[PDB]
Formats: C-alpha cells, structure tokens, sequence
C-alpha cells in the first residue's frame, strides 16, 4: 500500500552520494516474508526482508549512487509459499545527489 | 468464512472438523466401509450440512463455526472472530484448542 | 497476527454440555447441570421443540422413567476411581465421589 | 536447549569491545531453517541461519557493543512453513566489554 518515492532533502549530515528512498506500507496479507522490488537500471531486484510486522509503519528503501534519469520501480510482495503478489509499478523522474562528498586531498 | 479465509493457510482455507468422529458399527456396515466412511475435516463451501448446530451432552470436543470475523479499523492486524459452539445452555466451556495444542497442557 | 502468530489456527474447544432436567422420585426438579445418564439425555432430546421432536412431559410416566434410570445408576465395581486419571474431561465433576455408574455416556 | 550466556574472557586478541556471545542447542525439530532472537535494545532481532545440523553443536551469537545492563533476549525456532516455537526467555546482567581497543595516533 501506498508505494511512493522521497527525494532526499538539500543538506544533511552523512547520506553523501544518496538519491531518494522508496518507502511502502506492508502489505495486508500477514504471511509475507520479504518484498521484491526491481529497479529498472539494476539486473538484480533489492530483497527487503519483513521482520517486524506493523501494519501502520511505512519500510524504505534507499537509493545510493543512481544517476538521474528514467528509473522504473516493481514492488512486489512474497509469501512463504513463493506466491507473488500483483507488481506495483512506479517511474519517477529520479533527481541528482544532493548530499555531496567532500573533497579529498 | 470468506472474511476468515484470508487469515489462513492455503490449505485448511475453507475446512472445519467434522462434529461427530465416530457414529456406531452396527449390522449395516461392514468394518472396511465403516472405518473408511468416518472423516476428519468437512469442506464448508460446498457442505451445507456442517453448518448445523450441534448439541452436546457431557464432555464432548466439538469444532467451531464461524459466525462473524472482522478486523479492526486502526489495527488492521487485530482481528475479531466469533465462533458458535453447541446448543442451548451449556455447563461452560473446560478448554479451548487454538491450534492442535489445548491452551492447559496434558 | 503478528510477526509470529502469521495464519489463525483451527479453534476447538471441549464443552461441558447442556444442562438437562433430572426427575427425582419424591418430585423436585433439578436442571443445573449436565447429566452422564443416557435416559435423561434421551428425555431432554425428545421434550424439545427447539431441535428434535416436540413430545410433551404429559405423554411420560415419570415414575417409570425414574426408576428405569436408576438401572443405568447402578455403581460398578470392577474399576477403581483412582484408575483414571483424566477423571475431570470423562464426565466426572469430583475424584472424591463414586462417579462409577454401569453406564456413562457423553 | 539449553539458551545460556557466557561472558568473553579478560584478555584475548582480537574481540574488541565484544560482550558475551549467547549459546543454545539447536532444536529437536529437524525442518527448523533459522532462529529470530531478539535482544530488548535492538529494534530488529538477529537472524541466525541453521545450515548445518549436529544436535550435540552449539550455536552462538555473540554481542558487539551493547552497554552494560538490563539485557532480555528471547529466542524462537522458525520452520520452513513459518511456524514459530514457542520463545525462550533469558534476562542476564549483560556486563561490560573487558578487550577494549587500542589508543589510537
């Protein structure tokens, strides 16, 4: 539920390099074990384990060093059984790091 | 029953226990038939006779049948299910079988 | 349901019964709790309207009944009460008393 | 079996800042996949993966960095239909760490 992408704010300490984080209600059914969402650019899909289930707390996913661009999100939700759920697709016109590294040397 | 089935295994979705296991070996049976005849679980989608009320006389282990299931508004995980057990004014209930594993250990 | 608990088991639970009418010969009534005796369970199945057949206690003979009852009364005494042990889930409401009749039905 | 706490030694190479490692038997039940115990602290419990089954082998975990105090675990046994054990409960005076680290530049 409620599958939406946050742009990182303008300056914070740490986060250098970090574009926005993705974030997701759980899913209703109570028997699924992690999530399997599939950036477009990535070959391999990010695997969020669930561990503690709270209905009403939202789990993220942050994005670290994707430039920016047209990324293309599926989030889906695996049960213990291996059944998937319907893919929630979201494109976000992804923004730049705004959390820079300092110069070195 | 629909409402409850989406809080269950794939399996066991749409089951429930048959009341009476054993009924009586008479003359009208032969003991293949009759020991292949009794059941353990009954499916409730299509058996419109496991959802009569039984009537239990002393101490009895009966399944029960739903009435009612509904969750909470804010707490969507907290859910209230309501099952009938027996008829008429029973004595109470001795002990209740949350799983296969009585809630006062042997 | 939570991070354990993740699917509702089957619930069963082990009722006491329903509390029949027990006739006593000088003719008080007593209905306050279930009762073993085959006889009295038959008389409460066949006095109820609700579920069986609607026969009124005006076609009984009480005394016939009562004593006939008694029949099924009678103490055995082949066993010991100290031989079962899970003398609360047969029907038995107290280890201390006879609880030995011929015939037990639950 | 047999859930215990043992604390780390005086001195030993390596280990620094280590607290004591939890030890158990694995469980009886022989389709167990992992175990979730769950420290009081920590917002998520650690996850420990049975991949290799001796019943007379104990399996540790052990504690980094958790200050001294009031420390409750609970340990369970997960199967592979996701069915969990009923947990095992152990409060210990979890103590200090006694291989600090170095003096640094």
């Amino acid at each position: 539920r409620d599958f939406k992408y946050t742009p990182t704010p303008g300056g914070v300490v740490g986060a250098i390099g970090k574009n926005g984080e993705l974030s997701w209600l759980p899913s209703l059914t109570n028997n699924v074990v992690y999530y399997s969402i599939a950036h477009s650019g990535h070959v391999n899909p990010y695997i969020v384990q669930q561990l503690e289930n709270n209905p009403n707390e939202r789990m993220i996913q942050e994005i670290i060093g994707e430039p920016a661009g047209l990324a293309i999100f599926e989030l889906r939700a695996v049960d213990i059984n291996g059944r998937r759920s319907s893919p929630v697709t979201l494109s976000v016109d992804l923004n730049s790091a705004k959390n820079l590294s300092v110069v070195s040397n | 029953t629909t409402i409850l089935a989406k809080y269950q295994v794939k399996e066991e979705r749409y089951k429930l226990q048959s009341k009476k296991k054993l009924f009586g070996l008479s003359r009208s049976y032969s003991l293949k038939k009759y020991y292949e005849t009794v059941t353990k679980e009954v499916d409730l989608d299509f058996n419109l006779a496991a959802k009569f009320i039984p009537v239990v006389y002393g101490v009895q282990k009966i399944p029960g049948i739903p009435i009612f299931a509904d969750t909470e508004l804010n707490n969507p995980n907290i859910v209230y299910v309501v099952y009938a057990f027996a008829e008429g004014e029973i004595d109470g209930f001795l002990d209740f079988y949350i799983g296969d594993s009585p809630m006062i250990c042997f | 349901i939570n991070e354990n608990r993740t699917e509702i088991p089957e619930i069963s639970a082990e009722v006491q019964g329903k509390k029949v009418k027990v006739y006593n010969s000088d003719g008080t009534i007593k209905a306050d709790k279930t009762s073993l005796n085959g006889i009295w369970q038959l008389m409460d199945y066949l006095t109820s309207d609700r579920y069986g057949a609607d026969i009124t206690l005006d076609q009984f003979p009480l005394q016939k009944v009562i004593s006939e009852a008694k029949i099924l009364d009678i103490i055995d005494e082949s066993y010991q009460t100290s031989w079962q042990p899970y003398w609360r889930y047969v029907g038995w409401n107290d280890p201390l008393s006879e609880n030995r009749q011929i015939v037990q039905l639950n």
